[PDB]
C-alpha cells in the first residue's frame, strides 16, 4: 500500500524539500532537523531528541 | 493472596470513613455527591491532600493528571472501581 | 492515564505536581508517622505564603527555585507503591494478560465447554457490528473539519447509540485475569 | 555409494509422474526412507576410507555431512509446504524438482574422489540455489542477492580452477588418495603462494570470511525458508569441507600465509557477535550469528591440529541444525506477521507456549550450553586455540559472552513482555510447525550422546 | 542556594529544571498545540483503523517501515567519501586486524625461540 | 556391596523422577507439588546414610560409571566424585530445598503455573547436585552452566515485567564474564595436564602457574558475585521469594566459593593468588555490607548481606582454610534461607509489600516470623553456641591468627560491625515501630506448611552447627592459645555495631530533618556502581555494534572495495566500449593504425 | 478544573458497558462441562516404586558392569591406627613409644 515517494530520500537543501521531508515525517517543519551532512547513511531522516 | 473481593459499599464506605475523619469537613454536612470547591469550600491543595488520603488507603496512587480532576466522592469512588475491576 | 493530557500545563497545575512529589518525598524521609504529620504541615505553612501573589514574573521565579530545591533534596530512594511504574509489581501480571480475540481460535471440542459464556460473547460481537457502523458516521460529522486538535472522544448522543471506540476499552481483560 | 544416489535420482520421476495432490506426502516418506538408507555410512573405520569405488568415496568426515544432507530435506519440504498452497502443480513440481537436484548435487559433492569432479559438482550446487532465491523470493532485490551470491563465488572459484588444472600438470594427479600419499613441501616462493591463495580462497568466500560476508544476509533475508534452511544448514559447510580437504598439499605454507585470515576471523568473530545486538530484523540476525560461527569454524581449520579439525567438524554439524531450526522459527513468525522484523510481534509466549518452549531450546543450543555438540565443537576449538597462542582465549571468550547476549536478546524481544495490540490474526500453532521444530530438535540431543559419531577422522 | 545539577550525555537535564519550559510565548503555545494536533489526528487515525471489526490483520504502520528502511537500505546511496568517514573506516576496519597480528605473531615468535632454545617444559604436553 | 556408592547415586537418580513424570498425567493436575516436595524430602533421608558412613569411617570413593568419548590419551567418562565435600554437602542442600518447597506450597499458591515452577526449582536442584558431585571439569562445567540458566528461567519468571527480564539478561552477562576464565583454566589444564580429571590435575601440579588459578579465581568471582562482578545478586531479587531464598542465597551462589575448595591444593602452593583471593574477598565484603547498611528494601538488604558473607567465605579460602570456608558454606545455608522464608513470610502478609518504611509493629502482630527472624538475625551476627558462631568465631580467629594483609584484616572487621548494624536495621524498622500498613490487616500466619518448613531451618539453625562441628573429624590446626582481648574482638566488634547502629536509628523519632551528606548518598546508589557501569559501556558498545560495526564496514566501506568499484569500473568501460557512431570512417582509420603497429610491434 | 459536562457521559457510558461485560465474564454453575471417557499406602506404594526399583537397579548396574571394569570404583584405602588388627591378615600393628602422659 505504501508508495516511492514515502521513503528517505537524500539529505534536504531547500527551504521547500525540507518542508516536504516534515510533512513526509509527520512533524512541524521547525521541530524537523536532519542529521550532519556527511559521509554516513543518514540522509533524510530526523535526529529526534536522544533521551532514553 | 487471600484478598477478600471488595466491593462497591466498601469502596464507598471507606472514601467516607477517610472523608469524615478529616476535621476540616463536618460530618454531617458530607455526602456521597458532596462537590470539593464549592459545596465544602475546600482549597486546591486540601484536594490533593485528599487525593494522598485516598492513595494511602487503598494501597495505590492515582495519577496525577487523574487526580487533579476529581471533585467529588461519587466520581473518585467510581474512578477506583473502574480501575479495580470491581462488580457490584 | 484514562484523561488525555492536554496541550502544556499552567502555573498551578505546576504548581501542584510539585507539591504532591515534594510531600510524597519527605514521606519517605519521615518514616514514622508524627514526624510525617509535623513536617508535612510546616511544608504546607511555607507553602501557602505565596498563594495570593498576583505577578506572573514573581510567580514564574516561584515554584522554580522549588523545583532546584526539591531536586537536591529528593530523597534517593523514594517510597513506591508496588504497582506504580517504579514498584516491585508494576508490571507483574501483564504476563496473564490475554486477548478477547484469541477465544475466536479456540477448537469446538473447546467451545463445547462454557456454552452460555459463549453465546453472550455472539451477542456482544452483534452490538459491537452494528454500533460501529453507527459510530463512523457519528465521529465522521462530528469531528473538526481538518483533524481533530484533542485526542478526547465525544460520548453518544442518540438513543441507541453506544460510545465512539468503545469496545478495547470495555473489554480490557482484567487487572489480575490469574 | 549408488544405493544412495539412485534413490535420489528417482525421486524426480517420482514427483513428476505424481498424482496432483500427493507430491507433498510421496517425497516426504521417500525422502524419509533415503535418510535411513544413508545412516548406513555412519560405520566408519579407524583405516583409511570407505573406498566404495574409482568415482566415489566415504569418510568419517563426509559421512555426517552425507546423513545432514539427506535429512534436511524431509524437513525443507515440510516447511515448503505452507506458502506454496495458491501455486500451480507444474510450479510446485519445479520447486521439489530444485530441491532434489541440490541434494543429489551435495551427495555427490561430498563423495568426491577426485578434485576436479568435486569442484564441477560443487560448483553445479549453485544453480538450483540461484533458481529457488530468485524465482519462488518474496521481495524485488533476490535478483540482486543471486548475482551476488553468484560472483563472489565464481571470483573466488575460477582461480581454484586454474590452480587445479595446474596441480593435475605437475603432480599428475588429482585424486585425493594419491595426493595424500604423494604429498610434497611447499617451497616458499611467490609462485607457490599464489598458489596456496588460488586453492583456498574459493572455499574462503563461501564460509564465509569475515570480509567477503556480504552476501549473507541478503542471500537468507531474500530466500524462502527452504532456502535459507539450505544454505545455512549445508552450503556453508562445503567451504569447510574443501579446505578440510585442500590443506594437505598446502603445507609447510600454511603456517606463513595463515596470519590474515586468521586475523580476519579472530576480529569478525567479534565484529558480528556485536552487530547481533542491534539488528532490527530476524534473519539478518541468525545470518550475522552464522557468520560468527563459521569464522570460528575458519580458525579452527587454519589451525590445523587434531583437535581443531575434531571441533570444526562438531561445531559445522551442530550449527547446521541450529540455524535451520532458528530460521524456521522466524520463517513461522513471517508467515503469521507479514513484517519480518523483530519488534513488531512482540510477547508470542503468553499467546503461543510451545512455540515459546521451542524458541527457548533453539536459543540455548545456539548459546552453547553444555553438554551440546555446538559447545564440544566450541570448546575443542578453543582449546586447539589456546595450544595455538595463550591471547586468543580473550578473543574466544568475549565472543562466548556475545553469543549469550544476542541469543537472549533475540528470544527476549520476541517471546517475553507484552503482546502488540492491534495484531489478532496469529492463529495457534499447526501440528506441522511443531513436528517441524520436533525434528530439528531431537537430532541434536540424541547427538550428544555419541559425539565420537561426528568428529571426524582425526578422532 | 544549593549546588548545580549538571546534565550529561547519560543523565539528562529533568523535565522540571529546564529554562525552556518558563520562557512562555503565544508562539510557543501556538507550537505546542499543532504538535498535540497531530498527535491527535495520529491517535484517531490508529484508533480508527483498530477498533474496526472487518479488520483481522496487521496494522502497517509508516513510521517502522520509515525505521527499517533508512537503518538497511539508505546507507550507501546516501554515501559519501569525506575525509572523516574515510579515516573513521580505515582506523576502525584495518587497525584491530594489525594490532591483533602484531601481538599474535610477537607471542609465537617468543614461543618458537623458547622451543629452539629447549627451555620451555612441554613435560606432559600430548593434545594438541 | 559397600552401600555407599549405591546410596549416593540412588539419591541424584531419585532426584530426577518427577522431571520424567513431567509428561504425566500428575503434572496437570494439583497434587504435582506435593509429589515434588515428597520426592525432595526422601531424598534427603536416604542421602543422610553416606554422611553417616563418612562419619563413621571417613569413606570416600570415585564412581566412573559411564564412559564418554575418548580422544586420543585424553578419556572422557560420567564420573562422581563423592569426597567429604560432596557427602556433607547434598543433605544441606536437600533439607534447605524440602523448606522451600513446603514454603512454595503456600506462597505460590494463586500462580497458574505453579507445577512449572516446582519442576524448574527441582531441575535446579539436580543441576547443582551434578555441579557439587563432579569429578572431571566437563561435568563442572555442566553443572556450572545448568545452575545458571535455571537461574535466568526462575528470576525471569514474570515475562511481562521488563526489569525481571533485565534482571535475568545481567545474571547471565556477569555469569558468562565469569565463564571466561572457567575456560582459560578448562584450556590450561587440558593443554599442559593432558587431563580435565580432578586426580591427574592433582597429581601432575606440584607447584601450580599462575594462569589457571588465575582463571579458577575469575569464575569464582564470576559465579559468587565479588566486587568486580556483584551488582547481579542483588538485582537478582526480581523474581519470586522462593527463588531468592534457594538458588541466590544459600545454593547456586557458593558454587563459585565451592569451587575454590575444590582445587585447594592447587591454590596453597600459589601465593600471588592467595593474596588475590583475600583481597578480592575483603573489598566484597566490605562494600556490600556498605552497600547494605542504607536498603529499604528486605529482599536487597539480605542480598547484600548474602554477598559480604560469600565475601568473607572468600576470604577464608585466601586465608588458607578451606575446610573451615565449606562449614560457613554449610550453616549460611541454613540461616540464610530461614530469613529470606521469614522475609517472604512478611512480604505475603502485607500484600507484596517489600519496603520496610511502610512496616511497623509486628513483634505482636506476628510472633511466629518474630522469633524464627531473632533467632536467624542473631545467628547471621554469630553468637558463642549458635550455628554461625563456629563458621564466625573460627573464621575471625584465623584471618586474625595469620599472615594477611592488615587492610583486609581492617575491612573484614569493618564488614563485620556493619553486618551487625544492618541486622539491627532490618529489626529495628519492621518489627518495633509502630504500625505503618495500610489499614486494611490481611495479616495472617495460621498455615502449616509455612510454620513446619520455618520451624524445620529453625531447629537447624540452632543445633545444625553443634552437631556437625563435633561430629567432622578435625582438618587443620586450631588456634588454642591467643591473647584475652585478641579473641573477643568478634564480640566487642558485634556489641559494638549493634549499639551504634541502634543509637543511630533511635535519632529518627526526632522531630528534626537535615538533609544527608555525599557518604549516605554514595551508599545507597551503592558506590554509584551499577549507575556508571550499567549506562557507560554499554552504550559505547551499543553505539560502536551500529555505527563502525553495521554501517560504516560492512554497509559502506566492504561493500565499496569489492562489489562496487567493480560494477563502477564495468560500467565505465562498457560505456567507453560500446560507444561508437557506426562510421566505418572510423573504424578503417583504427584498423590502419592497429596494422602499422601490428608490422611494426611483432616482428 | 474537573470533568466537562460531555466528558462526563462518556464515563458513564463505558463504565456501565464495563460493567455488564465485567458481569458477563461470570459463570454458570454449569459452565465447565467436561465430557467423561475412559479406557501409609500413598507412602508404601511410593517408597517402592521411587525407592526401591532404583536402588535396586543402581546396585545391579554398579556391582555387575562398572565394577567388572578396572578402576572404575576406587575407595580411600581406610585409614589405619596402631592397634588395630586387619581382617585379611590377621596382624596387628604395633602400639607406639609410650609418650609421657600428664594433664
Ligand atoms: C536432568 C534430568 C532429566 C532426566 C529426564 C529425561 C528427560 C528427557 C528429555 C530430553 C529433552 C526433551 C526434548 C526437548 C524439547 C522438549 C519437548 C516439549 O515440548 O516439552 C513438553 C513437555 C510438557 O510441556 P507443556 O506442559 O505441554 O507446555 C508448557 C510450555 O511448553 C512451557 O515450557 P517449559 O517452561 O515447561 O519448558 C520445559 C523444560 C524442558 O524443555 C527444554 O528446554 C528441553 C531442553 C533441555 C536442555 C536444552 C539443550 C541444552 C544442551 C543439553 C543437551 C543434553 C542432552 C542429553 C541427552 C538428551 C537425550 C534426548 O524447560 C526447562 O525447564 C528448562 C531446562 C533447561 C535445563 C538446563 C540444564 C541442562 C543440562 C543439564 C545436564 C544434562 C545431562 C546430565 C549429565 C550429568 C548427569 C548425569 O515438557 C517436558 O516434558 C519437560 C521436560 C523435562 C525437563 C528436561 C530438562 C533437562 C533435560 C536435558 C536433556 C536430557 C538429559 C539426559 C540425561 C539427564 C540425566
Ligand atoms: C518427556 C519427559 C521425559 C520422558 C522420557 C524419560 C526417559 C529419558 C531417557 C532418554 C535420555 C536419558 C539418558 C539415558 C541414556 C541411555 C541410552 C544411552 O546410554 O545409549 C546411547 C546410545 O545412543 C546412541 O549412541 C545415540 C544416537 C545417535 C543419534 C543419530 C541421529 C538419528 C538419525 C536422524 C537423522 C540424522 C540427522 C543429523 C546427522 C548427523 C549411548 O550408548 P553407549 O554408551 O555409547 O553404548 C551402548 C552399548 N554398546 C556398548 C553395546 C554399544
Ligand atoms: C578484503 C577482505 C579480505 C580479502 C583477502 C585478504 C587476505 C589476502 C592477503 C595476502 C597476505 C600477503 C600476501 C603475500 C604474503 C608474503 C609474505 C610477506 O608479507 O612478507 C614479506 C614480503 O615482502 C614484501 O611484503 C613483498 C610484498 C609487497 C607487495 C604486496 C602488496 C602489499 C599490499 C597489497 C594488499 C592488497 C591485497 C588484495 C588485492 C586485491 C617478507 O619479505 P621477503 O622475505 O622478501 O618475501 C618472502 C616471500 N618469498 C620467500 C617468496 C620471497
Ligand atoms: C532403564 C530401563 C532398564 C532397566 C534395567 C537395566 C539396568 C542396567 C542394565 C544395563 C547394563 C549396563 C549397560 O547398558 O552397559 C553399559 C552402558 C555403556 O556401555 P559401555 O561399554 O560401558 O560404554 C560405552 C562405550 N562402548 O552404560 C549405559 O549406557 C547406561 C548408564 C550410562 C549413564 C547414564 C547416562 C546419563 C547421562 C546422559 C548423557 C549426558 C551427556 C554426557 C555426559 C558427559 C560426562 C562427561
Ligand atoms: C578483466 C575484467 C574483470 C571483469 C570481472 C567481472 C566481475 C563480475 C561483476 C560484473 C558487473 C558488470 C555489470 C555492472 O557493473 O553494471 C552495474 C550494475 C547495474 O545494474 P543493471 O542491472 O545493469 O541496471 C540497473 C538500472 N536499470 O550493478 C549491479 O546491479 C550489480 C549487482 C551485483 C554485483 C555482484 C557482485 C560482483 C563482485 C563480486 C566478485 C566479482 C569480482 C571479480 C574479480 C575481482 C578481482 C579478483
Ligand atoms: C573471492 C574472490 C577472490 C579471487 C581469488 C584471488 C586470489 C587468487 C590469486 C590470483 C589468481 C592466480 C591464479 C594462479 C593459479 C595457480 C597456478 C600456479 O600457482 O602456478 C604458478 C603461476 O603463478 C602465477 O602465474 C601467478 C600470477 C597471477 C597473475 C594474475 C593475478 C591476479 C591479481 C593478483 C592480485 C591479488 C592477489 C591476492 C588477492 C587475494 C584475494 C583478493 C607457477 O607458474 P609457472 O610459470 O608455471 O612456474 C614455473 C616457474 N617456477
Ligand atoms: C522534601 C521535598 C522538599 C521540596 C521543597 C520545595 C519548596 C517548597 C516551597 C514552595 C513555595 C511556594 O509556595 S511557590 C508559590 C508559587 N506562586 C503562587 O502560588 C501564586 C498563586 N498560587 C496559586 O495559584 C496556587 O494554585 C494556590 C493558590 C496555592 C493553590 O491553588 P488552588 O486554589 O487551585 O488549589
Amino acid at each position: 500500500h505504501v508508495t516511492k515517494d514515502m521513503f528517505p530520500g537524500p539529505y534536504p537543501k531547500t527551504p521547500e524539500e525540507r518542508a516536504a521531508a516534515a510533512k513526509k515525517y509527520n512533524m512541524r517543519v521547525e521541530d524537523y532537523e536532519p542529521y550532519p551532512d556527511d559521509g554516513m547513511g543518514y540522509g533524510d531522516y530526523p535526529k529526534l531528541p536522544d533521551r532514553s | 493472596s487471600d484478598a477478600p473481593p471488595l466491593t462497591l459499599e466498601a469502596i464507598k464506605d471507606r472514601v467516607l470513613y477517610v472523608l469524615k475523619l478529616y476535621d476540616k469537613i463536618d460530618p454531617e454536612k458530607l455526602s456521597v455527591n458532596s462537590h470539593f470547591m464549592k459545596d465544602l469550600g475546600l482549597d486546591s491543595l486540601d484536594q490533593v491532600e485528599i487525593i494522598m488520603a485516598m492513595e494511602d488507603e487503598f494501597g495505590f496512587e492515582i495519577p496525577d493528571i487523574d487526580a487533579e480532576k476529581l471533585m467529588c466522592p461519587q466520581e473518585i469512588v467510581d474512578y477506583i472501581a473502574d480501575k479495580k475491576d470491581v462488580y457490584e | 492515564a484514562f484523561s488525555a493530557p492536554a496541550a502544556y500545563l499552567t502555573h498551578q497545575q505546576k504548581v501542584l505536581r510539585l507539591y504532591k512529589r515534594a510531600l510524597r518525598h519527605l514521606e519517605s524521609w519521615c518514616v514514622h508517622r508524627d514526624k510525617y504529620r509535623y513536617f508535612a504541615c510546616l511544608m504546607r505553612a511555607r507553602f501557602d505564603e505565596h498563594k495570593n501573589e498576583k505577578d506572573m514574573v514573581k510567580a514564574t521565579q516561584l515554584l522554580r527555585q522549588a523545583e532546584e530545591e526539591f531536586w537536591y533534596g529528593q530523597h534517593p530512594q523514594p517510597y513506591i507503591f508496588p504497582e506504580s511504574p517504579g514498584g516491585t509489581s508494576y508490571e507483574r501480571y501483564e504476563c496473564y494478560k490475554v486477548p478477547e480475540w484469541c477465544l475466536d481460535d479456540w477448537h469446538p471440542s473447546e467451545k463445547a465447554m462454557y456454552p452460555d459464556y459463549f453465546a453472550k460473547r455472539e451477542q456482544w460481537k452483534r452490538l459491537r457490528r452494528e454500533s460501529w457502523e453507527r459510530e463512523v458516521k457519528q465521529l465522521q460529522e462530528e469531528t473538526p473539519p481538518g483533524g481533530p486538535r484533542t485526542e478526547a472522544l465525544p460520548p453518544a448522543r442518540k438513543e441507541g447509540d453506544l460510545p465512539p471506540l468503545w469496545w478495547h476499552i470495555v473489554t480490557r481483560p482484567r487487572e489480575r485475569p490469574m | 555409494m549408488l544405493k544412495i544416489i539412485i534413490p535420489t535420482t528417482m525421486l524426480l520421476p517420482m514427483t513428476w509422474m505424481s498424482k496432483h495432490n500427493m507430491i507433498w506426502i510421496n517425497a516426504t516418506v521417500h525422502s524419509l526412507l533415503i535418510s535411513l538408507i544413508s545412516l548406513s555410512l555412519l560405520n566408519q573405520l579407524g583405516e583409511n576410507s570407505l573406498n566404495f569405488s574409482l568415482t566415489f568415496f566415504s569418510d568419517s568426515l563426509s559421512a555426517p555431512l552425507l546423513v545432514l544432507t539427506t535429512w534436511l530435506l524431509p524437513l525443507m519440504l515440510m516447511a515448503s509446504q505452507s506458502h506454496l498452497s495458491k501455486e500451480t502443480t507444474t510450479r510446485k513440481k519445479l520447486y521439489i524438482t530444485m530441491l532434489i537436484l541440490l541434494q543429489l548435487f551435495l551427495i555427490m559433492t561430498f563423495t568426491a574422489t577426485e578434485l576436479i569432479l568435486f569442484y564441477i559438482l560443487f560448483e553445479a550446487t549453485l544453480v538450483p540455489t540461484l533458481i529457488i532465491i530468485t524465482r519462488w523470493g518474496n521481495q524485488t532485490e533476490r535478483l540482486n542477492a543471486g548475482l551476488y551470491f553468484l560472483f563472489y563465488t565464481l571470483a573466488g572459484s575460477l582461480p581454484l580452477l586454474v590452480a587445479l588444472v595446474y596441480i593435475q600438470n605437475t603432480t599428475g594427479s588429482l585424486n585425493f588418495l594419491i595426493i595424500h600419499y604423494w604429498s610434497h613441501p611447499l617451497s616458499n616462493s611467490w609462485s607457490n603462494i599464489f598458489m596456496w591463495l588460488a586453492c583456498i580462497m574459493a572455499f574462503m568466500v563461501k564460509m564465509p570470511l569475515y570480509g567477503l560476508h556480504l552476501w549473507l544476509p541478503k542471500a537468507h533475508v531474500e530466500a524462502p525458508i527452504a532456502g535459507s534452511m539450505v544454505l545455512a544448514a549445508v552450503l556453508l559447510k562445503l567451504g569447510g569441507y574443501g579446505m578440510m580437504r585442500i590443506t594437505t598439499i598446502l603445507n609447510p605454507l600454511t603456517n606463513y600465509m595463515a596470519y590474515p585470515f586468521l586475523m580476519l576471523s579472530m576480529w569478525g568473530m567479534i565484529m558480528t557477535s556485536s552487530i547481533c545486538l542491534r539488528q532490527t530484523d530476524l534473519k539478518s540476525l541468525i545470518a550475522y550469528s552464522s557468520v560468527s560461527h563459521m569464522a570460528l569454524v575458519i580458525v579452527a581449520i587454519m589451525i590445523q591440529t587434531p583437535w581443531s579439525f575434531m571441533g570444526a567438524t562438531a561445531l559445522m554439524i551442530a550449527h547446521g541444525l541450529t540455524s535451520s531450526m532458528l530460521f524456521c522459527l522466524a520463517n513461522t513468525n513471517y508467515e503469521r506477521v507479514h513484517s519480518r522484523t523483530m519488534i513488531l510481534a512482540r510477547g508470542l509466549q503468553t499467546l503461543l507456549p510451545l512455540m515459546a518452549t521451542w524458541w527457548l531450546v533453539a536459543s540455548l543450543t545456539n548459546l552453547a550450553l553444555p553438554p551440546s555438540i555446538n559447545l564440544i565443537g566450541e570448546l575443542f576449538i578453543i582449546t586447539a586455540s589456546f595450544s595455538w597462542s595463550n591471547i586468543t582465549i580473550i578473543l574466544m571468550g568475549m565472543n562466548m559472552m556475545i553469543t549469550a547476549l544476542y541469543s537472549l536478546y533475540m528470544l527476549i524481544t520476541t517471546q517475553r513482555g507484552k503482546y502488540t495490540h492491534h495484531i489478532n490474526n496469529i492463529k495457534p500453532s499447526f501440528t506441522r510447525e511443531n513436528a517441524l521444530m520436533a525434528l530439528h530438535i531431537l537430532p541434536l540431543l540424541l547427538l550428544t550422546l555419541n559425539p565420537k559419531m561426528i568428529l571426524g577422522p582425526l578422532y | 542556594s544549593f549546588p548545580k545539577y549538571k546534565p550529561s550525555r547519560l543523565a539528562t537535564l529533568p523535565a522540571t529544571l529546564d529554562p525552556a519550559e518558563y520562557d512562555i510565548s503565544p508562539e510557543t503555545r501556538k507550537a505546542q498545540a499543532e504538535r498535540l494536533a497531530i498527535r491527535s489526528r495520529l491517535k484517531r487515525e490508529y484508533l480508527l483503523q483498530y477498533n474496526d471489526p472487518n479488520r483481522l490483520g496487521v496494522i502497517e504502520d509508516p513510521a517502522l517501515i520509515r525505521w527499517t528502511y533508512a537503518r538497511s537500505a539508505n546507507i550507501y546511496p546516501n554515501f559519501r567519501p569525506t575525509p572523516k568517514t574515510s579515516l573513521l573506516g580505515a582506523l576502525f576496519g584495518i587497525g584491530p586486524l594489525f594490532f591483533w597480528y602484531y601481538v599474535f605473531k610477537t607471542d609465537r615468535d617468543k614461543k618458537e625461540k623458547l622451543i629452539q632454545e629447549g627451555k620451555l617444559d612441554q613435560t606432559f604436553n600430548i593434545s594438541y | 556391596m559397600n552401600p555407599f556408592a549405591s546410596l549416593t547415586l540412588t539419591t541424584l537418580t531419585i532426584l530426577t523422577i518427577p522431571i520424567m513424570m513431567s509428561n504425566s498425567n500428575i503434572y496437570k493436575t494439583n497434587l504435582y507439588p506435593n509429589y515434588v516436595k515428597t520426592t525432595v524430602s526422601y531424598a534427603f533421608t536416604l542421602s543422610l546414610v553416606p554422611l553417616l558412613m563418612f562419619m563413621h569411617t571417613g569413606q570416600e570413593m570415585i564412581i566412573s560409571n559411564w564412559h564418554w568419548m575418548t580422544l586420543q590419551t585424553v578419556e572422557l567418562s560420567l564420573s562422581f566424585k563423592m569426597d567429604y565435600f560432596s557427602v556433607m554437602f547434598i543433605p544441606v542442600a536437600l533439607f534447605v530445598t524440602w523448606s522451600i518447597m513446603e514454603f512454595s506450597m503456600w506462597y505460590m499458591h494463586s500462580d497458574p503455573f505453579i507445577n512449572r515452577f516446582f519442576k524448574y526449582l527441582l531441575l535446579f536442584l539436580i543441576t547443582m547436585m551434578i555441579l557439587v558431585t563432579a569429578n572431571n571439569l566437563f561435568q563442572l562445567f555442566i553443572g556450572w552452566e545448568g545452575v545458571g540458566i535455571m537461574s535466568f528461567l526462575l528470576i525471569g519468571w514474570w515475562h511481562g515485567r521488563t526489569d525481571a527480564n533485565t534482571a535475568a539478561l545481567q545474571a547471565i552477562l556477569y555469569n558468562r564474564i565469569g565463564d571466561i576464565g572457567f575456560v582459560l583454566s578448562m584450556a590450561w589444564f587440558l593443554t599442559h595436564s593432558n587431563a580435565w580429571d580432578l586426580q591427574q590435575i592433582f597429581m601432575l601440579n606440584n607447584e601450580c602457574p599462575n594462569m589457571p588459578l588465575i582463571g579458577l579465581l575469575l569464575a569464582a568471582a564470576g559465579k559468587s558475585a565479588q566486587f568486580g562482578l556483584h551488582p547481579w545478586l542483588p538485582s537478582a531479587m526480581e523474581g519470586p521469594t522462593p527463588v531468592s531464598a534457594l538458588l541466590h542465597s544459600s545454593t547456586m551462589v557458593v558454587a563459585g566459593v565451592f569451587l575454590l575448595i575444590r582445587f585447594y591444593p592447587l591454590m596453597e602452593t600459589n601465593k600471588l593468588v592467595q593474596t588475590m583471593t583475600l583481597c578480592l574477598g575483603a573489598i566484597t565484603t566490605l562494600f556490600t555490607a556498605l552497600c547494605a547498611i542504607t536498603q529499604n528494601d528486605i529482599k536487597k538488604i539480605v542480598a547484600f548481606s548474602t554477598s559480604s558473607q560469600l565475601g568473607l567465605m572468600m576470604v577464608t579460602i585466601g586465608i588458607n582454610q578451606p575446610h573451615l570456608a565449606f562449614l560457613h558454606i554449610c550453616m549460611h545455608a541454613f540461616f540464610k534461607a530461614m530469613l529470606f522464608m521469614c522475609s517472604g513470610s512478611i512480604i505475603h502478609s502485607l500484600n507484596d509489600e517489600q519496603d520496610i518504611r511502610k512496616m511497623g509493629g509486628l513483634y505482636k502482630a506476628m510472633p511466629f516470623t518474630t522469633t524464627a527472624l531473632i533467632i536467624g538475625s542473631l545467628a547471621l551476627t554469630g553468637m558463642p553456641y549458635l550455628t554461625g558462631f563456629y563458621s564466625k568465631d573460627l573464621i575471625i580467629e584465623a584471618v586474625n591468627m595469620s599472615y594477611t594483609n592488615a587492610w583486609a584484616l581492617l575491612m573484614t572487621l569493618i564488614a563485620t560491625s556493619l553486618t551487625a548494624a544492618y541486622s539491627t536495621r532490618i529489626i529495628f524498622f519492621a518489627f518495633l515501630g509502630k504500625p505503618r500498613f495500610p489499614p486494611l490487616v490481611l495479616i495472617n500466619e495460621n498455615n502449616p506448611l509455612l510454620i513446619n518448613s520455618i520451624k524445620r531451618l529453625l531447629i537447624g539453625s540452632i543445633f545444625a552447627g553443634f552437631i556437625i562441628s563435633n561430629n567432622i573429624p578435625p582438618m587443620t590446626v586450631p588456634n588454642t592459645t591467643m591473647p584475652l582481648y585478641m579473641k573477643m574482638t568478634a564480640l566487642i566488634v558485634t556489641i559494638m555495631g549493634f549499639m551504634l547502629a541502634l543509637e543511630l536509628n533511635n535519632t529518627t523519632y526526632y522531630l528534626k530533618f537535615k538533609y544527608p551528606s555525599q557518604t549516605y548518598k554514595f551508599s545507597n546508589m551503592l558506590g554509584y556502581y551499577p549507575s556508571i557501569m550499567h549506562r557507560l559501556p554499554t552504550y559505547h558498545n551499543l553505539s560502536m555494534s551500529q555505527k563502525s560495526a553495521s554501517s560504516l564496514l560492512d554497509l559502506i566501506w566492504l561493500e565499496t572495495i569489492l562489489p562496487k568499484t567493480t560494477s563502477f569500473i564495468q560500467m565505465k568501460m562498457s560505456i567507453m566500449v560500446s560507444n561508437q557512431k557506426g562510421l566505418i570512417k572510423l573504424y578503417f582509420l583504427s584498423f590502419l593504425i592497429t596494422i602499422m603497429i601490428s608490422m611494426t610491434l611483432f616482428n | 478544573s474537573g470533568y466537562t459536562p460531555d466528558e462526563k457521559l462518556r464515563l458513564q457510558q463505558l463504565r456501565e458497558l464495563r460493567r455488564r461485560w465485567l458481569k458477563d465474564q461470570e459463570l454458570s454453575p454449569r459452565e465447565p462441562v467436561l465430557p467423561p471417557r475412559r479406557v501409609t499406602y500413598r507412602h508404601s506404594i511410593f517408597a517402592v516404586t521411587h525407592v526401591l526399583i532404583p536402588v535396586w537397579i543402581i546396585h545391579y548396574y554398579l556391582k555387575y558392569h562398572v565394577t567388572a571394569k578396572p578402576y572404575t570404583v576406587v575407595e580411600r584405602k581406610p585409614r589405619i591406627f596402631p592397634g588395630d588388627t586387619i581382617l585379611e591378615t590377621g596382624e596387628v600393628i604395633p602400639l607406639m613409644k609410650e609418650f609421657p602422659d600428664q594433664h
